[PDB]
């Protein structure tokens, strides 16, 4: 919403925020190499696509398409101090015991909606490969339905027979108070 | 006789005009049908083209 104002389009309402969310879900992708992608978009106009708001009024966006999700890898674009998702993944790995991180390097599982951009698995693998030692096999696992992985796994879990003793019954709550939840389960 | 001759001649010509209008609106209907099917086809083709071009992008 903030980066689209430099082309003239101004979305300020909450409804317009929903419109911009739809634009993001339809036109944005992750660039494998950000710098030369930027130079390419500057040179030609083959990256420009068009979107039609729900009153006519087509809008055309250029390098915004990949500048929007690039923030995941350079969170300094929005004034945050953290590191990109590739770097926090690598740090979380390197915070684990040296014997399991070879098997962690090869089972990076992606989940949730924000991991649905075209080309995010390739960029992620490139970055982690550049960070990790040159002997490990980096494998990014990105299922085609990863937007509902949490719900699917939750149904699998709640269906297990060995899980039917892990519920928090009403009686346990009546005994222990709301603090039952984290104190035991 | 001028009154009644203008009357019935203009009336039958008005009938011909309304039939021409019905023909014109049916032409509008068929043209609109062609337009809608063709634009839907164009939409499908364009979205598939975009999928395939980005697939070549990732592949290469
Ligand atoms: N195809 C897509 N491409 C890019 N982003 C998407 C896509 N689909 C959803 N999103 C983003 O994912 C978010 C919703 O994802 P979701 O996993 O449902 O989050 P939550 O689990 O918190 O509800 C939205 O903010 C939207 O911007």
């Amino acid at each position: 919403m903030k980066i689209l104002t430099e082309r003239g389009y101004s979305f300020v309402t909450t409804a317009e925020r929903e419109i911009v969310r739809d634009i993001k879900e339809k036109l944005c992708y992750v660039a494998l190499d950000f710098e030369n992608e930027m130079a390419t978009a500057a040179s030609s106009s083959s990256l420009e696509k068009s979107y039609e708001l729900p009153d006519g009024q087509v809008i055309t966006i250029g390098n915004e398409r990949f500048r929007c999700p690039e923030t995941l890898f350079q969170p300094s674009f929005i004034g945050m101090e953290s590191a990109g998702i590739h770097e926090t993944t690598y740090n979380s790995i390197m915070k684990c015991d040296i014997d399991i991180r070879k098997d962690l390097y090869a089972n990076n599982v992606l989940s949730g909606g924000t991991t649905m951009y075209p080309g995010i698995a390739d960029r992620m693998q490139k970055e982690i490969t550049a960070l990790a030692p040159s002997t490990m096999k980096i494998k990014i696992i990105a299922p085609p339905e990863r937007k509902y992985s949490v719900w699917i796994g939750g149904s699998i879990l709640a269906s297990l027979s060995t899980f039917q003793q892990m519920w928090i019954s009403k009686q346990e709550y009546d005994e222990a108070g709301p603090s039952i939840v984290h104190r035991k389960c | 006789q001028l009154v009644e001759e203008e009357l019935d001649r203009a009336q039958e010509r008005l009938a011909t005009a309304l039939q021409k209008l019905e023909e014109a609106e049916k032409a509008a209907d068929e043209s609109e049908r062609g337009m809608k099917v063709i634009e839907s086809r164009a939409q499908k083709d364009e979205e598939k083209m975009e999928i395939q071009e980005i697939q070549l992008k990732e592949a290469k």
